[PDB]
């Protein structure tokens, strides 16, 4: 009964990391893009920069 | 009987490392082009065998010493023996080797072999001999010398003999044979091949898969073995005794992690102990023989604790003294009760 | 079970039969083994003993039909009879220590060799 | 005797038998239990004294001969032995004892023949006066009937000690059908499947082969040692296709990844398709089917292989 | 299997995300790939200027004509 | 003891290819534009083609 209590437990905060952590994969996606063409660059999109 | 003449050898033994010796089949199941990681009794790669000498050579006049006594066996062992000629029919399974036991007896007489589980009284040297007896113009092969009496007879083994000559080509391979004696669960189980060797006296780096041959309904408590040995007497070729020589190892199982390489067609070509070293370890994890650059993650290690403790407060303690050291005690129908 | 006796059976009248004793050990023979029989009305007489050092000493009287012998390797026992009669109408017995009483030994199970 | 197998069925019809006596197992599934060892004795017994000697019993015979342990897991076999122990004189070189002192326990060997008392004085060796005899001879007699003719029984008791167990009988047999949906029992391995004919090497000391991750994959018939595939029956998804309730009620079945011979009909790279008609023309996919090929209903459903542009 | 039946619909829930996002598979190549309503074709006569591009045009050759570089790309992954 | 091991383990696989398939179709989202601005047309974004 703790044994498959704790384990079940754990599986939560895994699945709970790979969705937050592909949210943070995709705002450090626009970071990358944001900083080749705001910074390295002069960007004519709109309310990008 | 049992000849008793050795009071001069206490030597310590020579020990090796078995290069890459001793992996099995712990199944019965063919794999393909497979890496299969198995989890029983192995000998570890690389460990301290036990290197004894079976009757000396120390050739001036006969005179061969024999300097290979009782020994122990835990769980299982290796016999890799050389044995140029028949020096060993077999060995003295059992528990305590004496009367009210039953030890497991294996012994070639190479035309049937027999397995006796039964009660029996061996001594400290039970040996054989091979010579005439003036009838039938033959060297029988008596093996009066071994046992004594043969009492409560329960069971029975006759098949093809283990051992046979395979070397045609004037020795300088030895047919080394090696076998592995595992009992769980009351079965006994015996691996055994045949390998030549090119060495006077160690073992080659070579890689070979030893094939189960026997599975013995026994179920018998196992606390310690005893080897066997065949001296037949001597004759006008310079009292009769110093006949035969070869060469032993003994090692010690224990249980470790594998992974067995299989070919195509089932033989395990390759093998690698785990729990040695690291890049041992990176392999076993991985389950893969090569491996690329990185970083891999193995395994933990926790600091084991060391000696425990228990602190427990002061005012131990009432003065029961004063219950039992009264002077006197009242009469037995006025019994206290001294809260 | 120390000791087993081996062979035996029903005899016809005018028939012979051999007897035998697989032995534990040669340690027990110590120093008087019995081949012992229960005759009808005839008392209790020692017909096969032996010593462990491999001697034999047997009744001057009563030696004209037993004969004795032994092999080392299975330690079986030879008890070659001849010319039955129906002086043994009981079932045998071969217990070591016999002479000492019926309670400081072992029982085996024994043959029996009876005829009309 | 041990480590062979046992028979049991056979021995309903090989003589006359004549009373079904069995304990502690059920005469119709005698071929369930393991046992340690076997003890195999069969002998000769009196007519009466199929229930006259029996365990538990008192009297004469029963209490002090032998004593076997009332927890019996076997049959008693009684057939009809007149011909055996009766003999015209008599077979009285049998022992029937009287009296003793106490019983025995079961499974000992407790044979002896000593002579009991009926008062207290010592005979001091010599047969007499209070020397009461406790042995009896058997009664035989040809005149006799069932009052002391003998019946052979044969008793075959199983003891209930905590040991491995090794002697059984086998679940034998059937032939063998290749190339076909069979439910198999080899050698304790039970499952289902497709048996055919390999190429594959064993190595002669195993039983059956699997490849990865506990797949069986092969095993030898140990009748011929051929080494014998298997292959799991075939299956797969069962898709509808319609082109609209209300278009049309003519539907084409689609089974996913299943050849045609194990189910118009076209066999296509997603699997077999029935009821649509293979076409050469190639349109714009209407109902994917997969692989490139997709399907429409253009007053009957026809299948395609898309065109790109 | 009539032991599950108790178990409510967690085996319908699992087939419907499955196929959902198998179905995504073909609208992911759909995407990228399909987006020219008609299939063009190069000249058969190469004149543009001196820019080779014979490695990356498909070829009178092998069936799946793919170019000399796209048989690269499916014999370095084919494991 | 067996229905809800295995069960358990197979909503394991749905719930990983779920998050898996969301990172495919975040750069199946990605080859789609790129083969729009950088193939079908000329990119002023920097780094971008
Ligand atoms: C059994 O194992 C051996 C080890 O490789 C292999 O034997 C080869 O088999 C192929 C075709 O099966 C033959 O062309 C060769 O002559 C064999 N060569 C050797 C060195 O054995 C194979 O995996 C298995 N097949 C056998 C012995 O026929
Ligand atoms: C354009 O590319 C092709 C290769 O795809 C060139 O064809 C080669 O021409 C030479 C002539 O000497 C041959 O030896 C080669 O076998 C061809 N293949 C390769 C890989 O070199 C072709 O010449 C090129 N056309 C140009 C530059 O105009
Ligand atoms: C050697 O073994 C023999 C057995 O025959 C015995 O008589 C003798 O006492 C032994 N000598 C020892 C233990 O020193
Ligand atoms: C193995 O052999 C030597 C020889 O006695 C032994 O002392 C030691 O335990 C082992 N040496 C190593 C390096 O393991
Ligand atoms: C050969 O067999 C045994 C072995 O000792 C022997 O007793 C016997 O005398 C020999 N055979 C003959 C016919 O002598
Ligand atoms: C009781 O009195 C004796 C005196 O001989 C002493 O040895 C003993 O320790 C006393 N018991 C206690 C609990 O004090
Ligand atoms: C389907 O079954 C037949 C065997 O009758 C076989 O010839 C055929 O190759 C199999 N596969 C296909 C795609 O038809
Ligand atoms: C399709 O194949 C050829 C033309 O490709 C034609 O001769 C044949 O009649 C056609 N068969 C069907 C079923 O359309």
């Amino acid at each position: 009964r703790l044994i498959t209590g704790r384990l079940q437990s754990l599986q939560t905060y895994v699945t709970q990391q790979l969705i937050r952590a592909a949210e943070i994969r995709a705002s450090a996606n626009l970071a990358a893009t944001k900083m080749s063409e705001c910074v390295l660059g002069q960007s004519k999109r709109v309310d990008f920069c | 009987q049992c000849v008793n003449l050795t009071t001069r050898t206490q030597l310590p033994p020579a020990y090796t490392n078995s290069f890459t010796r001793g992996v099995y089949y712990p199944d019965k199941v063919f794999r393909s082009s497979v890496l299969h990681s198995t989890q029983d009794l192995f000998l570890p790669f690389f460990s301290n065998v036990t290197w004894f000498h079976a009757i000396h050579v120390s050739g001036t006049n006969g005179t061969k010493r024999f300097d290979n006594p009782v020994l122990p066996f835990n769980d299982g062992v290796y016999f890799a023996s050389t044995e140029k000629s028949n020096i060993i029919r077999g060995w003295i399974f059992g528990t305590t080797l004496d009367s009210k036991t039953q030890s497991l007896l294996i012994v070639n007489n190479a035309t049937n072999v027999v397995i006796k589980v039964c009660e029996f009284q061996f001594c400290n040297d039970p040996f054989l001999g091979v010579y005439y007896h003036k009838n039938n113009k033959s060297w029988m092969e008596s093996e009066f010398r071994v046992y004594s009496s043969a009492n409560n007879c329960t069971f029975e083994y006759v098949s093809q003999p283990f051992l046979m000559d395979l070397e045609g080509k004037q020795g300088n391979f030895k047919n080394l044979r090696e076998f592995v004696f595992k009992n769980i669960d009351g079965y006994f189980k015996i691996y055994s091949k045949h390998t030549p060797i090119n060495l006077v006296r160690d073992l080659p780096q070579g890689f070979s898969a030893l094939e189960p041959l026997v599975d013995l309904p026994i179920g018998i408590n196992i606390t310690r073995f005893q080897t066997l040995l065949a001296l037949h007497r001597s004759y006008l070729t310079p009292s009769g005794w110093t006949a035969g020589a070869a060469a032993y190892y003994v090692g010690y199982l224990q249980p470790r992690t594998f992974l067995l390489k299989y070919n195509e067609n089932g033989t395990i070509t390759d093998a690698v102990d785990c729990a040695l070293d690291p890049l041992s370890e990176t392999k076993c994890t991985l389950k893969s023989f090569t491996v690329e650059k990185g970083i891999y993650q193995t395994s933990n290690f926790r600091v084991q604790p060391t000696e425990s403790i228990v602190r427990f407060p002061n005012i131990t303690n009432c003065p029961f003294g004063e219950v039992f050291n009264a002077t006197r005690f009242a009469s037995v129908y006025a019994w206290n009760r001294k809260r | 079970v120390q000791l087993v006796e081996s062979g035996g059976g029903l005899v016809q009248p005018g028939g012979s039969l051999r007897l035998s004793c697989a032995a534990s050990d040669s340690s027990f023979y110590d120093y008087e083994m019995s081949w012992v029989r229960q005759a009808p009305g005839k008392a209790q007489e020692w017909i096969g003993s032996m010593y462990p050092s491999g001697r034999t000493y047997i009744n001057p009287s009563l030696k004209s039909l037993v004969t004795i012998s032994r092999d080392n390797s299975k330690n079986t026992l030879y008890l070659q009879l001849n010319s039955l009669r129906a002086e043994d109408t009981a079932m045998y017995y071969c217990v070591s220590n016999w002479a000492s009483g019926s309670t400081g030994d072992y029982w085996g199970q024994g043959t029996l060799v009876t005829v009309s | 005797i041990s480590n062979c197998v046992a028979d049991y069925s056979v021995l309903y019809n090989s003589a006359s038998f004549s009373t079904f006596k069995c304990y502690g197992v059920s005469p119709t599934k005698l071929n369930d239990l393991c046992f340690t060892n076997v003890y195999a004795d069969s002998f000769v017994i009196r007519g009466d004294e199929v229930r006259q000697i029996a365990p538990g019993q008192t009297g004469k015979i029963a209490d002090y001969n032998y004593k076997l342990p009332d927890d019996f897991t076997g049959c008693v076999i009684a057939w009809n032995s007149n011909n055996l122990d009766s003999k015209v004189g008599g077979n009285y070189n049998y022992l029937y004892r009287l009296f003793r002192k106490s019983n025995l326990k079961p499974f000992e060997r407790d044979i002896s023949t000593e002579i009991y008392q009926a008062g207290s004085t010592p005979c001091n060796g010599v047969e007499g006066f209070n020397c009461y005899f406790p042995l009896q001879s058997y009664g035989f007699q040809p005149t006799n009937g069932v009052g002391y003719q003998p019946y052979r029984v044969v008793v075959l008791s199983f003891e209930l000690l905590h040991a491995p167990a090794t002697v059984c009988g086998p679940k034998k047999s059937t032939n063998l059908v290749k190339n076909k949906c069979v439910n198999f029992n080899f050698n304790g391995l039970t499952g289902t499947g497709v048996l055919t004919e390999s190429n594959k090497k064993f190595l002669p000391f195993q039983q059956f082969g699997r490849d990865i991750a506990d797949t069986t994959d092969a095993v030898r018939d140990p009748q011929t040692l051929e080494i014998l595939d298997i292959t799991p029956c075939s299956f797969g998804g069962v898709s509808v296709i319609t082109p609209g309730t209300n278009t049309s009620n003519q539907v084409a079945v689609l089974y996913q990844d299943v050849n045609c011979t194990e189910v118009n009909v076209f066999q296509t790279r997603a699997g077999c398709l029935i009821g649509a008609e293979h076409v050469n023309n190639s349109y714009e996919c209407d109902i994917p089917i997969g692989a490139g090929i997709c399907a429409s209903y253009q007053q009957s459903i026809i299948a395609y292989t898309m065109s790109l542009g | 299997s009539n032991l599950l039946l108790q178990y409510g619909s967690f085996c319908t829930q699992l087939n419907r995300a499955l196929t959902g996002i198998a179905v995504e598979q073909d609208k992911n190549t759909q995407e990228v790939f399909a987006q020219v309503k008609q299939i063009y074709k190069t000249p058969p006569i190469k004149d543009f200027g001196g820019f080779n591009f014979s490695q990356i045009l498909p070829d009178p050759s092998k069936p799946s004509k793919r170019s000399f570089i796209e048989d690269l790309l499916f014999n370095k992954v084919t494991l």
